[PDB]
């Protein structure tokens, strides 16, 4: 249930706003997967 | 044998052999969407490798794979519908095709 | 005759199936798609019942399963046993509303 | 027209082996040697697929190997049944690894 | 039969008499390298004159020196693998020769 999905379809806006932090929380995940800090 | 037929011989050669290249290209992608679809929705007991180790061809596993994937989303009122009969045992074909795209159908819309 | 009255058998069916359609037609797309009203505008039974049968599937069937089992968004040319599978679609949807 | 069953049989044969063979070297080479890229770059299905089953020999298959079983330190021209075992032996080494 | 054609005779009969040289050369650098190899890397049961003493053709010391280094180098996944069989009793020959070659690469990398 996430905006980054093309099937996803939000029937309301609750669902809709659900999917927005959804989004925002596999982003920063992704984030963070792909961040390898600079050492020294 | 003029120039023509030459030239008219040589562009028909040409294009079978290009058809054929673009039908390896649709059987490996067919093979690709058996493979996904395997791994995505459907057991690990029907993998490739455990049913070539109990001896199944190829085309085999194929229409298996789309028989469970078929069996498992599309409603058994829609089978009756579309192929006529409830059972998909002998119904490997065309309308197996048609069936596998209502599946992938109703997958898409369960997502 | 029995050629005959094999014909009347099968000409019989047919209009069993267009008043189904019709009927059901009637109360599911739109008044303006009346049989009367599709005549005074120039379409012939056969047109008129295709057309109706096409919008069937427009309401019921999703367009998923049209571009899909019929391969083709499009129904306006996709007449034939392809059809008669989307009008069968279109009456198991309908009975499961 | 079973002799065409036969050719079909081939067919779905060599296109599971150019599968598992594109599957693998994806994942094991790199991404430069995409079969959309070669093809953009002009290079033939079964050119493509003997470049990936070199670059896969160069990879997995010490060069000892190369230079002693194949006779030959260079792959550029070796394709035929050395380069079936050339493609075996790297099987190997990637199962092995 | 003008001078050219006894010219291209002698040249061949010259080449042919050089390739047997050749081919005589060769020979005597495969016993010299089974002789080696047989000192150092197979036990003193197997030497050529015990072998005589039992009665073998120079040819099965040599093949069986050869498939002796197979089985202690090469493993048996590679040897099933390149020779298609695990047996090696009856793969005498041009595969044997890979072998041996891949079994010289085993031995390289050894020490």
């Amino acid at each position: 249930a996430s905006l980054l999905d093309s099937n996803f379809v939000p029937i309301n806006f609750t669902e809709f706003v659900q999917a927005i932090s959804n989004t925002y929380k596999q982003r920063r995940i992704q984030f963070y997967e792909n961040l390898k800090r600079h050492k020294r | 044998l003029s120039i023509n037929e030459r030239i008219t011989k040589e562009l028909a050669e040409v294009e079978e052999r290009e058809r054929i290249e673009k039908q390896l290209l649709l059987e490996a992608e067919r093979i690709n969407e058996i493979d996904t679809l395997a791994k995505a929705h459907l057991s690990n007991h029907f993998n490739k490798e455990v049913l070539l180790a109990k001896g199944y061809t190829l085309k085999d596993i194929m229409q298996a794979q789309r028989r469970e994937l078929v069996r498992k989303f599309v409603p058994i009122e829609q089978i009756k519908a579309i192929a006529k009969v409830s059972d998909i045992s002998h119904i490997d074909g065309e309308i197996l095709e048609q069936l596998v795209s209502l599946a992938k159908v109703n997958i898409k819309l369960r997502k």
